[PDB]
């Protein structure tokens, strides 16, 4: 009844005791530094914790992946927590979502409604390959974040694999939006600061179910209710005018994707499946994410929506 | 268990990239 997530961040908090000063030392520099979209740079998480950097900056500081696995998780929870956004992908949608074409934008990629998202996509059934070992994949968080590649601060997305495991591997993997360039240029030709390439391919995967927090116009549910794009952007966090104290949300907001798209095509089935229990002497074309180009104005746009399915008969 | 995970993705890797 109590989300695997916000088991495990509640579990971290408690193990980590300096969590919550973190977060608010996270909240201080983020008033202060006013973001325009990350909330907290990863870069900047050494200072978070003194014991952190004494520990970082041993050689061993790069070398032990446990310290790394606390400054990503303060990163990413310190960010999370102020919204808790949890959004479930549909099944008759997570099906026709294969990979977004090549020349899509990434300034689309700027559209999420909170600085971190988590997204549900357990239904597709992808899993995520470490040296023989397969993990199925829960969700993944997509996070913003500001970059110095030196001299230079960009914009950048993260993505944080959930797998639902106690050694599950929380390190960011980071997506430079800041350039002009499209996903092909950045995911497969190398072109990014950043060419780890395995991370790339990775992210490429992830790219198609995040989609749908940056459309203009989404199938957003909210306990069945439509949310317009307007309403989704609103603050959650309320801040405290006097002291500068943080509220945050004690429980997820669980949103549903895609759900009416999701219930029209079981009832195209449902046709289906009747006729056929009839037997008297009718098919589904799948949606699919449909990439185009207004190209209009002379300013040169990408544009990316939803072509739904369509009952034949 | 027959009806399972069919695509695989590259695990993150564990380090973060040089900067």
């Amino acid at each position: 009844s109590m989300h695997h997530t916000i088991a495990r961040m509640n579990a971290f908090n408690k193990a980590f005791a300096n969590a919550k000063d973190c977060y608010k030392k996270m909240q201080a520099w983020h008033l202060l530094n006013k973001p325009k979209h990350a909330f907290f740079p990863m870069q900047n998480t050494p200072a978070l914790d003194n014991g952190l950097a004494a520990l970082y900056e041993l050689r061993g500081g790069k070398e032990d992946a446990h310290i790394l696995s606390i400054l990503s998780r303060l990163y990413l929870y310190g960010a999370w927590r102020n919204t808790l956004g949890i959004y479930q992908l549909d099944e008759e949608i997570i099906k026709d979502c294969k990979e977004l074409p090549d020349d899509t934008p990434t300034s689309i990629f700027l559209n999420l409604p909170d600085w971190c998202v988590y997204v549900d996509i357990s239904s597709a059934q992808i899993a995520t390959f470490d040296d023989g070992v397969a993990k199925h994949i829960k969700g993944f968080w997509a996070i913003y974040d500001i970059v110095e590649m030196n001299g230079i601060n960009h914009d950048v997305l993260d993505f944080v694999v959930d797998t639902d495991t106690d050694d599950n591997v929380y390190v960011p993997q980071p997506f430079i939006l800041s350039s002009g360039q499209s996903v092909a240029e950045v995911l497969d030709y190398g072109a990014s600061l950043f060419d780890d390439d395995t991370s790339n391919t990775l992210i490429k995967g992830l790219l198609p179910y995040l989609l749908w927090l940056c459309v203009a116009e989404p199938d957003i549910t909210y306990k069945g209710l439509p949310v317009s794009r307007e309403e989704l952007t609103r603050p959650k966090h309320s801040i405290n005018k006097k002291t500068g104290a943080f509220v945050t949300p004690s429980e997820p907001f669980i949103y549903q994707i895609g759900e009416r798209l999701g219930s029209e095509v079981r009832r195209y089935q449902s046709i289906i499946d009747g006729e056929q229990k009839r037997n008297r002497p009718p098919h589904i074309r799948r949606g699919h994410w449909h990439g185009y180009w207004q190209g209009t104005g002379q300013a040169k746009e990408f544009r990316v929506r939803w072509q739904p399915a369509v009952f034949v008969n | 268990y027959q009806k399972m995970i069919y695509k695989l993705l590259p695990g993150p890797n564990k380090m973060l990239p040089k900067v």
